[PDB]
């Protein structure tokens, strides 16, 4: 796949392609790779559409099943939840994922979660296939607290670029924007990122 | 021996003696709750009785969230109530999972009534002392209100009461469904449906309440919430002005 | 007390096996008593499979190096005196 | 037919469980335990009785500790207290692995009501000898709890169980009338010193070591440390003092 | 492999069992029954792999001698031979197959008959005039076809036996050392051990 | 035990002589079984049941004095029985080790002394080619009998005593239908016996050649031999 | 693929006396061409007078002595402190590593 | 005369909240031999009076080895101390083995405390029927516990268990500032142990074969003297 | 012990069964433990599968967990092995069977209730069949089982002939249950399901000429006070 | 080495007016060998045929089993099983081992009583139902029988043309076939009466 979450002032944005590739066939160009595990809590998925799904699918349940107990649930738990199942399922798994959200207390806050199963969290992160083309563009064009629209032009143009380039990679352009005021979903075309 | 007033089997007339006491001890708390049907919400209101003046008000509590959409309200020990709160927040849970859909109200009580029924069918365990009562707004069936009890038995009402003074608060609603001849009460706004609940208990119990002797529980669609300690206040002193 | 002798033989053979070595009257009592300690229908903690207390009091008898010769009652509780 | 009391999981005709009510009696005739929920944690408080010259001072704990950031204190059986704390670490254990957040008070609660409330379903397994009283500091600040062995927990202001209960409750009853913001971290740990060294005139016949710990916002950094040394004998102290 | 014929005639059942047993590089014995008698009137001659050989026809003797003893009844052949078949036959899908080829020869007391059964390792069952596992079967099943009657008396069936041995002594690379040849009929099972110049 | 007695067996032993009434009866050429039916209401649907006359295999069939859904669950693990013994050795199986199974099975409960004893009492018809014809009984007790006649259930002693009676050896198939029908004149509490309360079988020497064919008998086929005198 | 193996070098030598008995090993302890350390035992005193060496995958005879080493605490305590026949060390160690027969301790090992 | 309903089974909590087969069990502790612990701020000893049958028997040992720094002895049901001696043989031996540690004495009373619980639980199981003083020297000086059927496992300077466990338990209780002072010095905190276990005899006799013995601390691992090696006590 | 249940079933409320040449009927009561309770929420007649329905007496809740594990069994034990649905007297048979059990096994006690089962397969035509707490089942031309069952069984005897057809014996299930109604008498009070023709309109889809439908149809609220008022 | 391919032998099956037929040859053969040539790859559970091709082992193992499995349908239904039905129970039955598989390929003809319709189908391994009004074919001769029905086959054809066409179908396809031959056995099965011809080709 191709995919990133960045952190800003106001919160959180999620970005992905849409292209889920089987050999040289795009079997489906209109992918939703953010996917929801909770009101402000989303991932990244990347790897197996039937792996990523998979967990994506058992984790929104430990979540609402959370709440139904234990009440709102911390961005960092959901990250805890993935990394449980995918480290300690390591051995037949091939999935890495990016789990992003907003509380009101940390605001925008980031977890990757590489093959292994490791976790990390940062201020933004990259993955998917066509990541490896723009940790170059990516290190020299980001920045701690940016605005709202500042960061969807930061990812608007890293995954133009990521796209470009991978053929793994591709179709329209999906964000969701993670913040106090709501969750809004944005969608961009190609006549748009492509003359970037 | 004499010992088929022990475990759930049958006596000599075919009663079941240990489920009818587990019924007697739906009332050993000495709470009372109703709950409606608007146009498009649900209402349940409980009584909230904090005597230790060393308690918490905000812990003490009888109504349960169970899922996004279905709120469930317990007359019974609280040890009990628990037990199969946690039980049906669980089940619902799993039901999202296993099937794609949210939990529906009356699928959760069927649900709960076939556990509660092979308490009633099994030796070695015990039915729980409490009779909980399942609202909701559900997609397909509209405001719903299911309750179960010990027995295994459920059936969804118009509206219902439970508990101590059950029949005097039942009474009261029977003569308001005969003469509005409906299945509901038609007011829009959960708030005016949340008013005439508390109005037809005071009527019924022949006692004023305050923000603290009341917990209330609404479902609209796409949520179900609990009232705070001024949330309800307000739909006091709106009562009172009026009335 | 056919099966008491079973797994008193057994246990003889069983740690001249691993052992190169005749075994220990004092030990060899022990372990039939060890036996007979598993007397119940209802333990938690480690199980006792089994169903009464032992029927069959032992005199046992017999020699080892360490110390001489040797002579043990074992009872059905579970324990034993060397007279 | 009768023998409705025999049985554990037994409704009596009037829908009670009367092997509870009498495990209830095992913790009103045990040690006197309290606790006191101040404006940034909570404080914690034990009767320890002295059956003989050659008890050790200061070496046999009856606090016990859960997690890092978690008191517990119980009356009545002690092994039964100890059984129901081991239970109580393995669910907060299970807790912090897969959510990485230790264990909200109010979520650890409902846990050990399952575990006491499903001991009191069966002909075939009693119900605690123990009416615990625990709590912490969470995200959203200070939490008192006090569970019964029926399963019964509510989160309280403050909170007594044993002998002396009746006795504490009602001195209990006195700080939140007087002072109602709830008192200070360190008051609160003066005031329990009092509570107790009251409650033991119900039992005055052996003599007592008191035991407090604490879990303050403020004073131990969220973290439930003992309280020991200077501190103790400041309470010690101040005990003797409103006791005399 | 080794050497297992069989041919059923008028009055019985003849077969004919190689005596060597050979361990990779030395031959270990020259003198292998390599048979087990399941019954008065049954027999089984067997070859296959290493262990698995004997370890399964006494399994079989076992069971049957035991069905005998328990009924008083002699079972009859085709029924210890639809035995012996589903018993490979569940071994076929176990963890470690029974690797054996099975002659089960015998006289049916009731239909005053003789029966010759063969039952290769998978469960593979066939009733024949005459019968060989491994390959024992290309020398000997060009001569069958040819002089081979079903009228044939228990005498003029040896002579047809000996005359497929010496064929495979011709033209078979194995030095096999002879074979024993046993028969089966309304008397029982007898051992002519007097063959290899008869 | 008190004094070598087996209880919780006489039991069921003697609640059988309450339920039903059952015959079978050897011939020299063929066997017969038949059965009387249990208080009936005008609106019990007769013909369905086939309540108390069960098949086992195309060679084997019982008559049953007991409690029905007690019977069934032996029944249903005998007619496997059989189909094992078959997929097994390609065989029918012998009538003395079907029946063996099942006693050892009835057997098992009046020692395994945790579960309840079996209703039920068995005759079997059945053919094998190496016991010609045969008749079994079979008790809760564990015990199985041959018989040239028999009889279980309620007025159990008193048709033991006609059938002794009227029997002979050299008897032919329709001898011993008669001698069936005609001895449950007495054992039958029901003045009067109707083609209703009834239910038939035979295992004969084949409508045609030298086999064996077996006939539960349709309702019909009953008020037809019933007409060979009963009622008429 | 992971391969649970390996060889830490080293090289052991144990002599029978008349009236006593030696058991030599070297100190180094290797992986491949890189050397670990320059002292690290491979020569045990396991009490009851007898001393042994697992040599080969130290992970796997250092696993083994601690195996022994405890089967001599039990041998005691099971036994009213006896002393441990050397030539029934020997069989007990037979059936230690016979134990693991299908996945053993790689070791040559000498006591 | 006077019949008790609620003393059937473990299970059963008695109307004034008693559990009485406990209460029983706790008994079964005085049915057995007088044992006698005490520790300075060096070592723990322990003085057991090993009871024969005839003339012509051994005597029943009451002092058995835990880990070369933990004993204990016992006072009552044989058995019951047989598996709760090799249990604690267990976690002594697994804590070492695990994490290379000698196990706290302090912690093999909480873990004994729990083993013992779950038998008071349990319907079918009766309790443990045995009393344990426990000694032993840990990181945090010499130490004693004492341990009844019931699970409480309590620490202490010195106790005594069992058949007029009552005579040393009220010489220590009078002792006390005298012996645990008793540092440095072994021979003389056993001279003490054993003046005080024959407060609970009457006109009975130590010998060599009644008295058995055991010691640990500080550089004295836990040995046990029976037999001979007794004598010099006597 | 078997006995008591069947005493369970003896009381709660009455339901009757009626087989004919050319369909089945069976009905219950819907006795409103309220009227504040809509009684449109539960179903004393239930739908096994669409050859095959079932109604009861006695305890409420052990009719539903018995008509659940009933439906699965339908299919576990027989739709996954042949494709087909099973047949009225086997379905039945695995009902007892699942009865019986409760009985002989320890630790439970039988179900309170006496169930009547209705249906057809294509080989052995229309068939009605009462299975009882013991595990025992009977083949009924009509029966009735519950309070009002002595009377009831009565006027079927007196009613019944052998040349019914199935609206014939609508009408008469209808004043068996007029004369031992409990409450109030209509359609919101009165549950009646029949076991008739093919319903093609209740299919779902059109398509395949080879399945046609239910032949288990509900009757609704008002075809049955449609009903009562030609009385 | 390959299973469906070591003993062989080939099975095929038409339809008619009112009738169908359902044939095989009679070889069993291990490799090269022959061994048998009176082995019949056709069987019968009342009124319904059963033709498996394949491993023998396993063509067997499966004929001892659908009698069992259907001895119990007739006591247990009070009926004969219908060709309809029993085609359902031998797909559920062969997929009941799919990971590890009988190697046979089934054919199942008959008439279906009630309706009196002809009835064919026939699955793979693992039981796919293929239900087909012509004709189906299984074995080592897949290919030839599939060559020779597509060709000789018209539908409707009166019974005693139908055994001529899948004669000469059958016995075409199994001399241009090495596995298959050695003798030959044709069913023709009308709605009461059932005639077995067995027929004589080369035997090489």
């Amino acid at each position: 796949a191709s995919i990133m979450a960045v952190t800003f002032k106001d919160g959180v944005i999620l970005g992905a392609d849409s292209r889920t590739t089987t050999g040289a066939y795009i079997a489906n160009r209109v992918t939703d790779k953010l996917t929801r595990v909770h009101d402000k809590i989303w991932c990244c998925r990347s790897g197996s559409a039937a792996d990523t799904q998979a967990i994506a699918d058992i984790v929104q349940y430990h979540l609402e099943l959370y709440t139904s107990q234990y009440g709102t649930p911390s961005t960092e738990t959901a990250a805890s939840v993935f990394k449980e199942l995918c480290y300690e399922n390591k051995d037949n798994l091939t999935a890495g994922i990016i789990v992003a959200g907003y509380d009101d207390k940390n605001k925008g806050e980031v977890y990757t979660i590489p093959l292994g199963g490791s976790v990390h969290k940062l201020p933004y992160a990259i993955a998917g296939s066509g990541s490896t083309f723009i940790y170059g563009y990516c290190d020299k064009n980001f920045r701690e607290n940016m605005s709202k629209e500042e960061t969807v032009d930061f990812i608007k143009h890293s995954l133009s670029q990521a796209i470009k380039w991978d053929g793994s990679s591709g179709g329209v352009i999906r964000m969701v924007v993670l913040t106090a005021a709501g969750v809004e979903r944005l969608i961009f075309y190609p006549d748009e990122y492509e003359q970037l | 021996a004499g010992y088929d007033r022990h475990i759930t089997i049958f006596s000599p007339e075919g009663r079941l003696y240990q489920v009818e006491y587990a019924f007697k001890a739906t009332n050993q708390t000495n709470i009372n709750s109703l709950a409606v049907r608007g146009k498009d919400c649900t209402v349940v209101i409980s009584q909230k009785k904090v005597p230790d003046k060393l308690l918490d008000p905000t812990t003490v509590s009888y109504i349960f969230c169970i899922s996004r959409t279905i709120g469930m309200v317990v007359n019974g020990p609280i040890p009990d109530a628990r037990n199969a709160a946690l039980r049906a927040k669980a089940e619902a849970a799993e039901f999202r999972y296993k099937y794609g859909y949210d939990m529906p109200c009356d699928v959760l009580a069927k649900r709960m009534a076939n556990l509660s029924q092979i308490y009633t069918q099994r030796a070695y365990m015990r039915p729980l002392g409490v009779i909980l009562t399942f609202v909701s707004v559900d997609e397909e069936l509209g405001p719903s209100i299911y309750k179960t009890d010990p027995a295994g038995y459920y059936v969804g009402y118009k509206a219902t009461a439970t508990g101590p003074k059950q029949q005097e608060i039942t009474t009261n609603l029977e003569n308001h469904f005969k003469k509005s001849k409906i299945d509901h009460i038609n007011e829009e706004s959960w708030e005016k449906v949340v008013e005439f609940a508390i109005t037809h208990m005071i009527d019924a119990l022949g006692t004023e309440f305050s923000k603290n002797d009341l917990e209330v529980g609404v479902a609209t669609k796409d949520k179900f919430f609990t009232l705070s300690a001024e949330n309800i206040e307000e739909r006091l002193v709106a009562i009172a002005e009026q009335d | 007390a056919r099966s008491m002798i079973e797994h008193a033989r057994t246990a003889a053979v069983t740690h001249n096996l691993y052992y190169d070595e005749d075994i220990n009257v004092e030990s060899l009592t022990q372990s039939v008593c060890d036996l007979a300690l598993r007397f119940g229908e209802g333990a938690s903690g480690e199980e006792r499979l089994m169903s009464r207390p032992f029927g069959v009091a032992l005199l046992i008898a017999g020699h080892d190096a360490d110390d001489g010769y040797q002579l043990f009652h074992a009872e059905p509780s579970g324990t034993f005196y060397r007279y | 037919g009768t023998g409705y009391d025999l049985s554990n999981s037994v409704f009596s005709p009037d829908g009670r469980n009367f092997q509870v009510e009498y495990a209830v009696k095992a913790v009103e005739n045990g040690t006197t335990s309290i606790g006191i929920k101040c404006n940034d944690g909570v404080v914690f408080a034990v009767e320890k009785l002295i059956t003989s010259k050659l008890l050790v001072p200061q070496k046999n704990v009856k606090i016990q500790v859960v997690d890092r950031h978690i008191g517990c204190v119980y009356s009545g059986l002690i092994p039964d207290g100890r059984h129901l704390v081991n239970r109580g670490r393995e669910e907060a254990a299970s807790f912090k692995k897969l959510y990485k957040t230790p264990i909200p008070i109010p979520a650890f609660a409902d846990r050990l009501g399952q575990y006491v409330q499903a001991h009191t379903l069966y002909n075939s397994v009693r119900p605690f000898g123990v009416s615990t009283i625990f709590g912490g500091v969470d995200k959203n600040g200070a939490h008192l709890y006090m569970l019964e062995p029926s399963g019964s927990y509510w989160g309280y202001k403050g909170a007594a169980t044993g002998k002396g209960r009746q006795s504490a409750k009602a001195e209990l009853e006195k700080l939140v009338d007087h002072h109602p913001e709830g008192l200070s971290a360190r008051e609160a740990v003066k005031q329990a010193a009092k509570i107790i060294y009251l409650a033991h005139e119900d039992n005055k016949e052996k003599d007592f070591e008191l035991e407090i710990s604490w879990c303050s916002l403020s004073e131990t950094n969220g973290l439930h440390k003992f309280v020991k040394g200077d501190l103790l004998q400041e309470a010690i102290d101040f005990a003797q003092k409103e006791i005399n | 492999m080794d050497i297992i014929l069989g041919i059923r005639v008028q009055d019985s059942v003849i077969l004919a069992s190689s005596k060597a047993v050979t361990r990779g590089i030395s031959v270990l014995k020259d003198s292998d029954d390599k048979t087990r008698q399941l019954s008065p009137h049954t027999l089984m001659s067997f070859a296959g792999e290493a262990g698995d050989t004997v370890q399964f026809a006494e399994y079989i003797q076992a069971n049957i001698q035991l069905y005998s003893i328990r009924e008083d009844y002699e079972l009859s052949p085709q029924a210890v031979s639809s035995f012996v078949r589903q018993e490979l036959a569940k071994s076929i899908r176990s963890r470690r197959p029974y690797q054996v080829n099975v002659l089960i020869g015998g006289y049916d007391k009731k239909k005053n008959k003789p029966e010759l059964y063969q039952i290769d390792y998978l469960g593979t069952k066939v009733e024949l005039p005459y019968g060989a596992h491994g390959y024992s079967g290309f020398y000997t099943f060009s001569l069958l076809d040819h002089h081979y009657r079903p009228d044939m008396t228990t005498e003029e069936g040896l002579d047809l036996l000996k005359l497929c041995v010496q064929e495979l002594e011709k033209r078979m690379p194995m030095d096999f050392k002879g074979v024993i040849v046993k028969i089966v009929d309304k008397d029982g099972i007898r051992q002519v051990d007097d063959f290899q110049a008869q | 035990s008190p004094e070598g007695r087996l209880y919780q067996v006489e039991y069921a032993l003697e609640s059988i002589s309450h339920a039903g009434t059952a015959i079978g009866i050897m011939a020299s050429d063929g066997i017969v079984l038949a059965a009387e039916r249990k208080v009936t209401s005008t609106l019990l649907e007769q013909d369905t049941s086939t309540e108390k006359l069960y098949k086992l295999n195309d060679k084997i069939a019982v008559a049953v004095a007991g409690l029905t859904a007690d019977a069934e669950i032996l029944i249903n693990t005998a007619r496997i029985h059989a189909q094992n013994y078959l997929k097994t050795y390609n065989e029918d199986i012998p009538v003395e080790i079907l029946v063996r199974r099942l006693s050892d099975i009835k057997q098992g409960y009046t020692q395994h002394g945790g579960l309840r004893p079996f209703g039920v009492s068995f005759i079997y018809a059945g053919y094998d080619d190496r016991y010609g014809y045969q008749l079994y009984t079979s008790n809760p007790s564990g015990n199985y009998t041959g018989w040239k006649a028999i009889s279980v259930g309620a007025n159990t002693s008193a048709a033991q005593t006609l059938l002794q009676m009227d029997y002979k050896d050299d008897m032919k198939v329709d001898d011993a239908i008669e001698l069936a029908l005609k001895t449950l004149s007495k054992t039958t509490d029901s003045s009067a016996l109707t083609y209703d309360r009834l239910e038939f079988a035979t295992i004969r020497k084949g409508a045609n050649d030298g086999e064996v064919y077996q006939k539960i008998f349709k309702p019909q086929e009953i008020k037809d031999i019933l007409v060979k005198t009963g009622i008429t | 693929q992971f391969n649970p193996y390996g060889d830490n070098g080293g090289t052991i030598l144990g002599i029978a006396g008349e009236d006593f008995a030696v058991l030599a090993g070297d100190t180094r302890n290797i992986t491949d061409y890189s050397i670990n350390s320059r002292y690290e035992p491979k020569v045990f005193d396991c009490g009851d007078n007898i001393v042994m060496s697992a040599n080969g995958f130290a992970a796997d005879g250092d696993a083994l002595v601690k195996r022994f080493k405890n089967s001599v605490k039990w041998y005691h305590f099971d036994h009213n402190d006896k002393k441990l026949s050397i030539n029934s060390a020997a069989r007990n160690i037979q059936h230690l590593l016979y134990g693991k027969r299908f996945f053993p301790y790689y070791v040559h090992t000498i006591i | 005369m006077f019949r008790n309903n609620y003393d059937g089974d473990t299970v059963t909590f008695s109307p004034t909240g008693r559990l009485f087969q406990v209460e029983y069990a706790l008994e079964a502790i005085k049915q057995g031999s007088v044992t006698v612990g005490l520790r300075s701020n060096t070592h723990a000893v322990l003085v057991a009076l090993k009871r024969n049958a005839d003339e012509l028997s051994s005597y029943q040992k009451k002092i058995i080895k835990c880990d070369e720094h933990m004993g204990l002895s016992l006072a009552g049901l044989a058995p019951d101390a047989r598996v709760l001696s090799n249990y604690l043989r267990q976690q002594c031996n697994y804590s070492s083995l695990v994490f290379n540690r000698k196990l706290a004495v302090e912690r093999a009373g909480h873990l004994l405390c729990d083993k013992a619980q779950k038998n008071t639980q349990s319907y079918g199981g009766r309790p443990y029927g045995v009393g344990l003083l426990i000694i032993g020297y840990d990181k945090s000086g010499a130490h004693l516990l004492e341990f009844q059927p019931s699970g409480n496992v309590t620490e202490l300077y010195g106790t005594a268990i069992g058949a007029r466990s009552q005579g040393a338990k009220t010489y220590l209780e009078r002792t006390l500032d005298t012996f645990i002072k008793i540092d440095g010095n072994p021979d003389e905190l056993i001279k003490a142990g054993v003046e005080a276990i024959s407060q609970s005899l009457r006109d009975e006799s130590l010998t060599v074969d009644n008295l058995s013995i055991a010691i640990v601390g500080k550089d004295t691992p836990f040995t046990i003297y029976d037999g001979e090696a007794v004598a010099k006590y006597i | 012990q078997i006995d008591y249940a069947l005493t369970a079933v003896k009381q709660g409320v009455t339901s009757l069964g009626i087989k004919a040449t050319n369909g089945v009927v069976i009905a219950t009561e819907k006795k409103s433990s309220s009227p504040l309770a809509m009684s449109e929420t539960l179903s004393k007649v239930s739908l096994l599968t669409p050859d095959i329905g079932a109604v009861y007496s006695g305890m409420g809740p052990d009719y539903r967990v018995l008509v659940d594990k009933s439906r699965k069994v339908a299919h576990t034990s027989y739709k996954r092995i042949y494709g087909e649905y099973p047949p009225t007297k086997l379905l039945v048979s695995e009902v007892a069977k699942i009865m019986q059990e409760a009985t002989q096994s320890g630790g439970v006690r039988p179900f309170g209730v006496s169930l009547l089962i209705a249906g057809h397969d294509e080989f052995n035509g229309f068939s009605l069949y009462q299975v009882d707490p013991s595990g025992s089942y009977f083949p009924w031309k009509a029966t009735a089982i519950g309070k009002g069952s002595v009377a009831a069984k009565t006027f079927l005897e007196k009613r019944w002939n052998d040349e019914l057809e199935l609206e014939d014996a609508i009408h008469i299930a209808l004043l068996t249950l007029k004369e031992s109604v409990e409450g109030e008498f209509n359609g919101d009070t009165i549950e009646l399901a029949i076991i008739g023709d093919e319903n093609p309109d209740l299919l779902g889809y059109t398509g395949i000429p080879t399945d046609k439908g239910p032949r288990f149809r509900k009757l609704t609220s008002q075809e049955i006070n449609d009903r009562l008022e030609a009385l | 080495s390959d299973p469906s391919s070591i003993n062989g032998g080939i099975v095929v099956a038409m339809t008619g007016k009112d009738c169908v037929a359902i044939a095989c040859d009679l070889r069993l053969g291990s490799q090269s060998l022959g061994v048998s040539n009176k082995f019949e790859k056709i069987f019968h559970y009342g009124h319904v045929f059963l033709g498996i091709t394949g491993l023998a082992t396993d063509v067997t193992t499966l004929n001892e089993m659908f009698r069992y499995k259907t001895n119990l349908y007739k006591l247990k239904e009070e009926r004969a099983i219908e060709p309809e039905t029993f085609t359902q129970l031998v797909s559920s039955s062969l997929y009941e081992r799919r990971f590890g598989p009988y190697f046979v390929g089934p054919v199942v003809a008959g008439i279906n009583s009630k309706s009196g319709k002809p009835f064919i189908a026939g699955f793979d391994l693992i039981g796919c139902i293929d239900e087909a009004k012509d004709f189906i074919v299984s074995g080592t001769a897949s290919d030839q029988l599939f060559g020779m029905c597509e060709s000789l086959y018209e539908p409707n054809l009166e019974p005693e043309d139908l055994f001529e066409t899948i004669s000469q179908a059958l016995l075409n396809a199994a001399d241009r076939d090495a596995l298959s031959g050695w003798g030959a056995v044709v069913y023709i099965i009308k709605k009461d009466e059932v005639v077995k011809r067995y027929l004589k080709m080369r035997q090489d």
